[PDB]
């Protein structure tokens, strides 16, 4: 559950980058 | 609860989206 | 409960049989050193019938080595933490699935660890 | 996936970094190293064995014979950069490169013939689904932000300057620089003689390049450093070891740092690190200039420095126009900056589309990397 | 460092 | 959102 | 709120 | 200090 | 409600 | 009143 | 109206 | 109206800066 | 309409 | 000219 809302943090800050 | 969370999460994206595009 | 004894003594090995409802009773005789002792007797009387001999032979040959790793002063799930994120993805894999019991594809992926934790070790 | 099934291999320039996606630190790091026993005969202390790779033949180099895949930071022989990457795939990490897609990494200057070479390497013996060639500078400038700006690549080999904007580096502006942290090291033990300690094995010769990342440190005004070491101040430090040998340093703390930008003491005439930079973006669009003195970032094992960003910032300015705002990016690691990198683009939104599979190099053969 | 700070913020409004 | 704001800490690193 | 100055001095760092 | 009196200035803009 | 933007103006001009 | 600080905040945006 | 008449002229006379 | 007269007379006052 | 305005008494002023 | 016609559409709006 928290490891996967750090995969999902990272998701979304390559997706601001995008 | 868990639902707000997660709606939460795709507003703190589109904010930090807006904070890398001033950036 | 029956291939919840398996993937979990292959991936971390920690004894959890209270009236050996597996065909493995983990750990029935007292410990002692390796002497290539067998302690995990196999008990034909209580065989599940979609498991074949070779399979039950099988598994208790990666749960023997699975335990020599213990020992051996390293306490590191072979050669990587992916025998943990295996784990994980089957209990998915279990819960997205309707009802069936894999038993072909089942003992697959168990030879892809069986000859992983034997290189490892 | 690829988030966490797809594989990051920051192939360096003297170091080999593999570890899965998603992380922000590469799981085994160690020197890019094979060795050969040219016979066979009894082995002790190990196991018998026709040839020691990786981590095994780091433990014996008198007993063994050396080699070095990348020299000059290029890939010299393309035999033993594959028994790395069977080491690293099989041994160090073991799992098997036939159902996760590889990620792996080149340097900017290299030929589409060596670029030819690696795909099919990857192809045929590894047997990966997907793949992707990426230059080790864009993924420091990823890691920095957004994917403009130009990288100090100041690894264990070659000095790269390549300028990137938007994505797209620049054709004619990647200057190549004999510089590099080798030099350096090199440099520190032919003057640690005139402090009167010499060496008696390669061992003891192997710390030294420890000693100069961990003991050495940059001063800003390194003209007063000297100047202040000239009036004998508190500079000198001691290092103690478990051996009887003591290696010490008197001025040259800052001066393995000078070398960068004062070439003379490594005994050549070549540009400086601050004078490189400047060369390269001097042949730039004059208009995209303005974006690449705001977003310089350091990267590589040779500019592992604490104080290094300011140094930089007061180096450039005497160069560069007084009206232009220069902002040094110093990022915390940098050796493993090109790693983190290549994992946020790895978990990118869209990447699906950019994938080399082995479908369009059957189709197309190897000239498929021309994208 | 300052201008995209007051843009952000603003942006965010 | 917490950890949103130690993310983009992170990803400036 | 020292939250969102934290991020957005994260973001004075980048540009 | 600085970033004390901008939270302000950003608290205030909201 | 627009003195507190008369305000906001003078905290933005103090940081400029 | 709102309407006021709306005019006056759009200016205070284009001067930075 | 008025009042925001008079708050962006005294905006435009300070550019 | 009202602004727009207000407007005029800071127009001829931005005209003569 | 009120940024916009400013921008026509801006140059009708500079 | 053109000042009038937009200071024309400020009398509009």
């Amino acid at each position: 559950a928290a490891a996967a809302a750090a995969a999902a943090a990272a998701a979304a800050a390559a997706a601001a980058a995008a | 609860a868990a639902a707000a969370a997660a709606a939460a999460a795709a507003a703190a994206a589109a904010a930090a989206a807006a904070a890398a595009a001033a950036a | 409960p029956i291939l919840n004894f398996l993937y979990r003594w292959i991936y971390d090995g920690e004894l959890e049989d209270t009236y050996h409802e597996f065909f493995v009773a983990s750990d029935p005789v007292v410990k002692t050193d390796r002497l290539w002792h067998d302690k995990y007797s196999l008990r034909k009387s209580m065989i599940p019938s979609f498991m074949t001999m070779d399979q039950s032979r099988k598994v208790l040959l990666i749960g023997k080595s699975i335990n020599f790793l213990h020992q051996v002063c390293h306490d590191q799930t072979p050669a990587s933490k992916a025998m943990a994120v295996g784990k994980s993805a089957e209990s998915p894999k279990d819960a997205a699935e309707l009802f069936t019991d894999l038993e072909n594809a089942f003992q697959t992926k168990i030879d892809a660890a069986y000859f992983d934790t034997s290189k490892y070790l | 996936e690829d988030d966490i099934a797809a594989l990051v291999v920051d192939n360096g320039s003297g170091m080999c970094k593999a570890g899965f996606a998603g992380d922000d630190a590469p799981r085994a790091v160690f020197p890019s190293i094979v060795g050969r026993p040219r016979h066979q005969g009894v082995m002790v202390g190990m196991g018998q064995k026709d040839s020691y790779v990786g981590d095994e033949a780091q433990s014996k180099r008198g007993i063994l014979t050396l080699k070095y895949p990348i020299e000059h930071g290029i890939v010299t022989n393309w035999d033993d950069m594959e028994k790395i990457w069977h080491h690293t795939f099989y041994n160090e990490l073991r799992v098997a490169p036939e159902e996760h897609p590889v990620l792996l990494t080149e340097a900017p200057l290299n030929p589409k013939a060596n670029r030819e070479k690696m795909t099919q390497i990857m192809f045929e013996t590894f047997n990966t689904p997907a793949m992707y060639v990426a230059i080790q500078a864009v993924l420091s400038l990823y890691a920095s932000g957004r994917t403009t700006g130009i990288v100090m690549d100041s690894g264990d080999g070659v000095t790269h300057t390549v300028p990137i904007y938007e994505g797209y580096a620049l054709p004619h502006a990647i200057l190549r620089l004999d510089l590099a942290g080798r030099d350096l090291t090199d440099y520190l033990m032919k003057i640690l003689t005139e402090r009167g300690y010499s060496f008696t094995t390669t061992a003891e010769r192997e710390i030294v390049r420890d000693i100069k990342e961990k003991l050495c440190y940059v001063a800003l005004d390194f003209e007063q450093e000297m100047a202040t070491a000239a009036s004998s101040s508190s500079l000198e430090k001691s290092y103690e070891l478990p051996d009887g040998q003591v290696i010490t340093i008197g001025n040259e703390r800052f001066r393995c740092p000078e070398a960068l930008f004062q070439p003379s003491f490594l005994g050549m005439e070549s540009c400086g690190i601050h004078e490189t930079t400047y060369n390269s973006i001097m042949k730039c669009d004059v208009d995209i200039r303005k974006d690449l003195y705001a977003n310089t970032v350091l990267s590589g094992g040779t500019t592992m420095y604490p104080g290094i960003a300011d140094r930089m910032q007061k180096e450039i300015t005497a160069l560069a126009p007084s009206t232009m705002k220069i902002k040094i990016i110093a990022p915390p690691e940098r050796k493993y900056s090109v790693w983190i990198g290549g994992s946020i683009l790895a978990s990118l939104s869209t990447f699906q589309q950019m994938w080399i599979s082995k479908q369009e190099y059957d189709e197309s053969g190897p000239s498929i990397v021309h994208r």
